[PDB]
């Protein structure tokens, strides 16, 4: 068959979150409460198009927007966010409900010196709808042409001329 | 008396101490001072492994916060 198209290594090209899982962890509620739009038009493009090959852009934009919000973090609360990723990250399940002390000296930071409020519970897990101008994938799965089903019944039914026709039998 | 059964209580029980303050003290050498990663699901150990990844020295274990980052 034919063969496949892989992108260059140019085109994957783009500057790394090169953070640990913790302090993912402990930026999680704010990382979706300000980096919302990117995020959701990448997944819904990744959804939509089920290649990634045609959610690069977009993926970019998310490793664009996650960066922004992390020197944003680092500007301006880089001590409450260290000591609360520091103790989410001694933790060997990474416990939210260990480290609420550091996490509300990280909100109270935050609130006061860039103004986001963390999200509630509840709120990170809604479906939410996404305004794009990319188009709608017609034919994701690559389908082609479907067959044409059998001709159906049509038509009253007539009794079987002659009966059964069977042998000598006259009904 | 009954304190007599203590001496044998005492060498039993720090017998059944020395397992689980052994595995602490050796997951928080083996670990960076802290306690073993806990991956039961494969999101976990995908998290797990990007620390392996991203710490550079192919160790999980070592954090990178926000000095990793410009
Ligand atoms: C106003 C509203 C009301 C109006 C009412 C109008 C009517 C008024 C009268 C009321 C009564 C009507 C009766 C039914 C209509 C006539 C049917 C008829 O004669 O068909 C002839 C039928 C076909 O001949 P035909 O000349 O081409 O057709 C004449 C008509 O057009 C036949 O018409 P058809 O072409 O439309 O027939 C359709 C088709 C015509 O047939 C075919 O297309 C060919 C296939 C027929 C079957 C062949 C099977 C062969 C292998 C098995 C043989 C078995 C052993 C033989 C018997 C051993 C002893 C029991 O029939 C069948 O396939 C059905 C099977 C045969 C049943 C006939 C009726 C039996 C009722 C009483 C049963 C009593 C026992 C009878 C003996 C048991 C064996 C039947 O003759 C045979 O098959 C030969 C065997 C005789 C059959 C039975 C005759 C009925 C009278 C029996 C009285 C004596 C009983 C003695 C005691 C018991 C036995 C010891």
């Amino acid at each position: 068959p034919g063969i496949v198209e892989l992108p260059s290594l140019e085109d994957l090209k783009v500057q790394e979150v090169k953070v640990s899982s913790s302090v993912l962890k402990a930026a999680a509620h704010h990382y979706g409460a300000q980096c919302d739009k990117p995020n959701k038009e990448f997944m819904l493009c990744r959804w939509e198009e089920k290649d990634p090959r045609r959610c690069l852009e977009e993926g970019k934009l998310v490793n664009q927007c996650a960066l922004e919000f992390f020197r944003q973090i680092k500007r301006h609360c880089a001590e409450p966010f260290t000591e609360y990723w520091t103790c989410i990250d001694y933790s060997g399940l990474q416990l939210f409900r260990r480290c609420r002390k550091e996490q509300a000296q990280f909100d109270k930071c935050v609130l006061d010196k860039l103004g986001w409020v963390r999200p509630d519970l509840g709120e990170l897990s809604k479906v939410t709808k996404v305004k794009t101008d990319r188009p709608l994938p017609e034919n994701p799965y690559h389908s082609r042409a479907r067959p044409e089903p059998n001709p159906e019944v049509e038509g009253d039914l007539k009794p079987a001329r002659h009966g059964s026709r069977l042998f000598f039998w006259t009904m | 008396m009954w304190f007599e059964v203590l001496p044998g209580i005492a060498v039993m029980g720090v017998c059944l101490f020395i397992p689980g303050m052994a595995t602490a003290r050796i997951h928080r050498f083996s670990n960076g001072g802290r306690e073993k990663r806990v991956a039961h699901y494969s999101y976990q150990w995908y998290l797990m492994e990007r620390d392996r990844r991203v710490s550079g020295v192919n160790r999980y274990y070592v954090s990178k916060g926000l000095e990793n980052i410009d």
